[PDB]
């Protein structure tokens, strides 16, 4: 994400503090869901009990 | 050859100043954006040479 974001950083005005790599995770794991649902997949491995 | 003649020249020379006065000497700012705390920074001075 950091690459596709190259040369540009993002930081909270009050401080000199960037956001950690814990919200970028966060972000991830709520997009894949995104797309995993954009079409009716399941993208991840999991087993299935049907 | 020249020893009692008057010599003419044309000549290019480095420009140079001194500082005579000093202009709307300091400007100020209280930089806080961005900044883990607050900072003083000194603007551009203007110099009259």
């Amino acid at each position: 994400v950091k690459a596709y974001m190259f040369g540009i950083v993002v930081q909270n005005p009050d401080t000199g503090q960037p956001m950690g790599d814990e919200f970028y995770n966060h972000i991830l794991e709520r997009a894949v869901g995104k797309a995993e649902r954009a079409l009716d997949i399941s993208i991840l491995p999991d087993t299935q009990h049907e | 050859k020249y020893e009692n003649h008057t010599v003419t020249l044309k000549i290019l020379m480095t420009l140079r100043y001194v500082v005579s006065d000093i202009l709307k000497e300091s400007r100020y700012q209280y930089t806080k954006f961005n900044q883990p705390k607050s900072k003083f920074e000194n603007l551009p001075q203007k110099l009259l040479l």
